[PDB]
RNA sequence: UCGGCUCAAGCCGAUGGAAGUUUGAGGCAAUAACAGGUCUGUGAUGCCCUUAGAUGUUCUGGGCCGCACGCGCGCUACACUGACAGAGCCAGCGAGUACUCCCUUGGCCGAGAGGCCCGGGUAAUCUUGUUAAACUCUGUCGUGCUGGGGAUAGAGCAUUGCAAUUAUUGCUCUUCAACGAGGAAUCCCUAGUAAGCGCAAGUCAUCAGCUUGCGUUGAUUACGUCCCUGCCCUUUGUACACACC
């Protein structure tokens, strides 16, 4: 009787977050693969891994601590990814319980969809735009797409009786269809219209 | 800008009308569609629990969130 | 202030106090005391006295109130002059 | 001859020159065939001084910072009496010496 | 239906949907903790807001502000000492404040004291460096 | 003197407030003398 | 005739001072030192005292 | 199996004990209640009106898990900081007279002994025994 | 050690390994200059000046802090990723008493600040496991400048000190200002780093919003270029060489 015995079942099964079984991830498209990392799978993000060192250690990471890194900010939230690791998780719960889906699909298929392909570099035109609608990696794609969209969820909860946890379970479950409501989305689907003015 | 602290007939009913429909249910819902204060949401949240018609699925000092039964 | 001891300072001015009263004749206001001395506590004991604090540059005589016994003689008598103030220099132009 | 369990300290700025003292005391005691417990050494202790170099204040402002270290390394013994001035002999120059008879 | 929204205690409305004890504080002199202290004496429900309640009970709550030390509370927890030389203590309350911070002006003021030339000048009366602090307002 | 002061109602905080308040042909140093 | 400098000097600065200037101004506590942090760097060595 | 008090969860304990101990109902009162501030850096007291008793399970538990305590530590043990406004806050240390007296009338009812051998207090045989029984109920009702 | 570039010096990437950016961080540091700073560190020092109504030394009181207003280094906040009430509970660097009064445990009195009585330690032995803060669990409050915020002031109680008024500081009760993420501008920074949070030492009888050090939690973005702002090397021009002052 060392460990709990409520938490017994787990053991006849691979390995998964208690909740959650990351196996039969989605099937929808390509060119982010070797660049998600799942294949190798973790209970908790609070690993102390030293992925700053070199240029791509970082891009050999499951992607659930990329998000708890991501939420904390703006002073207060400085290396207090508790808070974060706990959102995150209940989150998920909840959109579980508003939809029969698996909150890894909800997490997995919605940044997917919010990353643009091209955008516009300043080169020097002496006060003006050579803007050339460059393209972009899709490394940088999940790079920007994360970090814009937590600074959406707390940008609306911020004065509101609102909570994150939910807001921010609602940003995920807008951007999976183009409902619009959605932060990233509106201003991701901006991005491409100035660049493709300027093509 | 007041949210009334005192729960009366006409949100009583509604209250017992959808809260057997509805997908999930928070203090903040609570407060948003039914324009009531949030302290009477904790009391009413633990009376409806008793009785028997939302499911827990996990308590904290911060958040409950309940489910239907 | 008063439950420590009491130097030969004070128990100097109070004999020269004593001494004024003494002589005093009614119908009269006693004579003024001028002293540097800022820190003594107002006794009741120290009323129907003229004396003259000195305001760092000054001495000022004040005539002394029953109803004050709660404070220092210092407290009565400024030492600086209030400011009315000029006009600006030639600074206060970056 | 009671014995005393006595203890002797050592006392110096250098480490080296303490360090052989050391070991030469415990042998030149163990040649008459005595019994000695070993070398308990004791925690060097680190004191550092802090102050700025500039005597007068323009310019940056840097720092340097002075140190001083010291060293223990007392010994103890179980021997008889007066049999220790015969053996204390022969010491450095600066390094300091105390005896506790410890009875 | 004894909801009511509105409250008179000497000469300052006060509200009722708040916490009984937190709408005491509204008076001007009592703070949250005095209130706590009271309010806890008189064996009232702390759990309820203040506009479900009625006549008797607001009765003691008022009657313990006007004389403290004789229902067992202690001297130092109050604020008001030495009203003379040979003085009592009080409890002062919301209009009895402005009256006592007048009074203490032309005290000072005919007195002649320095404190009170500070005052009728209005600068800082407490030691502080003002050459650069908050002269703007 | 201190109680001639509190008299002396010349001047205060808001009389203060009421009351209202070249080209060198030389290079970067070679101005004046200095 | 002999009060001139009665008033008692053991209490405060101004009661010390430095071994070699009597310089009352960043003078040194530490380990019962008593000289000034100015005129320490240049008898440090003596004294024996050596950054790293 | 045996257990002891090391094998129950810290809060789940002084709940249960909190509940035990006042069903007996013996132990002073000095009247220091309704006027304390719990220490030097707390505002106002607290809410829950049978604190004084809960209190109790907490600081008996330790004396049992440290070699000697004193009533000098407890103040040290229960600060915190103060929000002294505008200036960085500090660490400052709680009530002395609340501790001393509260733990003064605990050992009164037969729960630990003076140690003049050394200093402080430490836990009795009896006290040590009534401690284990509350914490073996729990385990069963899990 | 390997696998692809490459004449080579090397660079990058995988494996092994505690460690693969010079393994991490510092100390010292060339030829030669500046009318850079210091005469207020020195019984280091030239000249001038003052010297007994002293610019020598000493005692009393004050001021350097006085305020319509411009500028610089910092501290607290604008809240729910929060405030408030209980409880669970984890460091490191350092410091400490002789002619003096240091670090202080324990017992007793005291709402609190404080007070009295034995005692230990000149120290890996006693203070000290420095039970620090942040943090974690259970509740109250609930979008309202409200329980976020703590400027301004009144009353009272103590401590340091010869002396607290222009409040030293602390404690007790009341009073409850501006401030909703801040224009034109502009700074610091590449991994146990920024940032958050506290602790020790220096000055010190008391006073830290300051500096010098210590630890806890712990990330986004890059492995680059000469577009802006500095600097050095080459080519070039000179009627300058005290050298564009
Ligand atoms: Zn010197």
């Amino acid at each position: 009787d060392v460990l709990p015995k409520e938490v017994l079942a787990e053991v006849g099964s691979v390995k998964l977050f208690n909740r959650w079984s990351y196996d039969d991830i989605e099937i929808r498209d390509i060119s982010l693969t070797d660049y998600i990392q799942i294949r190798a799978p973790v209970y908790i993000p609070h690993s102390a891994g030293r992925y700053a060192v070199k240029r791509f250690r970082k891009a050999n990471c499951p992607i659930i601590e990329r998000l708890t890194n991501s939420l904390m900010m703006h002073g207060r939230n400085n290396g207090k990814k508790l808070m974060a690791v706990r959102i995150v998780a209940h989150a998920f719960e909840i959109i579980h319980l508003m939809t029969d889906q698996n909150p890894i699909q909800v997490a997995v298929d919605a940044i997917v969809n919010c990353g643009p392909r091209e955008d516009s570099t300043r080169i020097g035109s002496a006060g003006t735009v050579r803007r050339q609608a460059v393209d972009v990696s899709p490394l940088r794609r999940v790079n920007q797409a994360i970090a814009l969209l937590t600074t959406g969820a707390r940008e609306a909860a911020f004065r509101n009786v609102k909570t994150i946890a939910e807001c921010l379970a609602e940003e995920l479950i807008n951007a999976a269809k183009g409902s619009s409501n959605s932060y990233a989305i509106k201003k991701k689907d901006e991005l491409e219209r100035v660049a493709k003015s300027n093509r | 800008a007041q949210h009334s602290v005192i729960l009366d007939k006409a949100t009583s009913d509604k209250l017992y009308k959808d809260v057997q429909s509805y997908r999930l249910v928070t203090v903040a819902t609570l407060v948003d569609r039914l324009k009531i204060n949030g302290a009477l949401a904790r009391k009413c949240l633990k009376d409806l629990e008793e009785k028997g018609l939302i499911r827990q699925v996990v308590g904290h000092s911060k958040m409950k969130i309940y489910t239907r039964a | 202030k008063i439950n420590r001891g009491l130097k030969r300072r004070p128990l100097g001015l109070i004999k020269k106090l004593r001494k004024a009263k003494q002589e005093a004749k009614p119908n009269e206001k006693p004579e003024l005391v001028k002293t540097h001395l800022r820190d003594m506590i107002v006794v009741p004991e120290m009323i129907g006295s003229v004396i003259g604090i000195y305001s760092g540059k000054e001495f000022n005589q004040v005539e002394i109130k029953p109803e004050m016994v709660g404070h220092y003689l210092g407290e009565f008598s400024i030492t600086y002059k209030p400011v009315k103030h000029g006009r600006p220099g030639i600074g206060a132009t970056h | 001859p009671k014995v005393h369990k006595i203890r002797i300290t050592l006392t110096s700025r250098k480490v080296q020159s303490l360090e052989k003292v050391c070991q030469e005391l415990i042998e030149r005691a163990k040649n008459k065939d005595l019994r000695v417990k070993g070398p308990v050494r004791m925690p060097t202790k680190t004191l550092k001084i802090t102050t700025r170099k500039t005597p007068c204040g323009e310019g940056s402002k840097t720092w340097d910072a002075y140190e001083m270290r010291i060293h223990k390394r007392l010994i103890d013994l179980t021997a008889p009496t007066e049999i220790v001035k015969q053996i204390i002999i022969n010491i450095e120059a600066g390094v300091e010496v105390e005896v506790t008879i410890a009875a | 239906t004894n909801f009511n929204h509105i409250l008179r205690l000497l000469n300052t409305n006060v509200d009722g949907k708040q916490k009984v004890v937190y709408a005491l504080t509204q008076i001007k002199g009592v703070g949250r903790r005095y209130s706590n202290l009271v309010c806890k004496k008189a064996d009232v429900d702390l759990k309820k807001r203040a506009g479900e309640l009625t006549s008797e009970e607001l009765e003691r709550l008022v009657t313990i502000i006007q004389n403290p030390l004789a229902y067992k509370i202690p001297t130092w927890f109050l604020n008001r000492q030495r009203d003379i030389v040979d003085g009592k203590d009080s409890q002062i309350l919301a209009n009895g404040v402005d009256s006592k911070l007048r009074e203490d002006l032309e005290r000072l003021k005919k007195i002649r004291a320095h404190r009170g030339l500070r005052h009728y000048w209005g600068l800082r009366v407490r030691g502080q460096h003002t050459k650069t602090t908050g002269r703007r307002g | 003197g201190n109680e001639a002061a509190f008299r002396d109602r010349n001047a205060g905080r808001d009389a203060n407030r009421g009351k209202p308040t070249r080209r060198g042909g030389f290079r970067g140093r070679g101005k004046r003398e200095e | 005739e002999s009060v001139w400098n009665s008033r008692p000097r053991t209490y405060g600065k101004g009661s010390r001072a430095c071994r070699v200037c009597t310089h009352q101004a960043g003078l040194i506590r530490k380990y019962g030192l008593n000289i000034c942090r100015q005129c320490f760097r240049e008898k440090a060595a003596d004294i024996g005292f050596v950054k790293y | 199996g045996g257990v002891t008090v090391r094998d129950v969860d810290a809060h789940k304990f002084v709940a249960a004990y909190a509940a035990f101990l006042k069903r007996q109902g013996k132990l002073p009162v000095p009247g220091w209640v309704d006027t304390v501030k719990t220490g030097n850096a707390k505002e106002l007291p607290p809410q829950d009106i049978d604190w004084w008793y809960i209190r109790a399970a907490s600081v008996a538990r330790h004396v049992y898990l440290r070699k000697t305590v004193g009533v000098g530590r407890l103040r040290k043990v229960h600060g915190s900081a103060k929000n002294r406004g505008t200036r960085p806050s500090h660490h400052v240390d709680a009530s002395g007279s609340v501790d001393r007296k509260i733990m003064q009338a605990l050992e009164k009812i037969q729960v630990l002994e003076k140690d003049e051998e050394r200093g402080g207090r430490r836990i009795t045989q009896q006290g040590q025994r009534d401690l284990d029984r509350i914490a073996q109920t729990v385990a069963e009702a899990d």
